[PDB]
């Protein structure tokens, strides 16, 4: 919400904001992660299976 | 449309157990009897399927191989050597 | 220090 007002001479305005966010990540890394686990798949093996 | 659906078949291995001794020794003329065997494939007794390669001459002073094959080829084997 | 990787399996 962002409003200004002039009465004068004098001006007063005000910007106020709220911002939310909720992230979920598919972790990466050298461990038991999803991509490092995906790439280590033989070419003959069916992933979606 | 996706492409790479798994194409596998689930094959069920035979389970073949042994009766008696691995090595057996006899005297010339003392006939060979079969100690026995047990074979199992998907819980279904298939012992009558078991092939025994070779034989054992009792009058010539011998190794026998028992195998059991499932429905895709994969076998389970064991040897029985016999001497005279 | 300097962070360590790890070789895999084969």
């Amino acid at each position: 919400a962002r409003g200004s007002h002039k009465a004068g001479a004098l001006t007063f305005s005000s910007s106020l904001n709220y911002a939310y966010q909720k992230n979920n990540f598919a972790t990466t890394g050298q461990g038991l992660s999803m991509l490092n686990s995906l790439y280590q798949t033989p070419r003959d093996i069916s992933i979606i299976g | 449309d996706k492409s790479t659906d798994d194409t596998s078949k689930v094959t069920y291995f035979v389970t073949l157990e042994r009766e008696g001794d691995e090595k057996i020794v006899l005297e010339k003329g003392q006939p060979f009897v079969e100690p026995g065997y047990y074979a199992e494939m998907n819980g279904e007794d298939i012992t009558e399927s078991v092939q025994i390669k070779g034989s054992v001459d009792v009058n010539t002073p011998y190794n026998l191989v028992y195998a059991a094959y499932n429905e895709d080829g994969f076998a389970k084997t064991f040897t029985r050597t016999v001497y005279v | 220090g300097g962070g360590g990787g790890g070789g895999g399996g084969g």
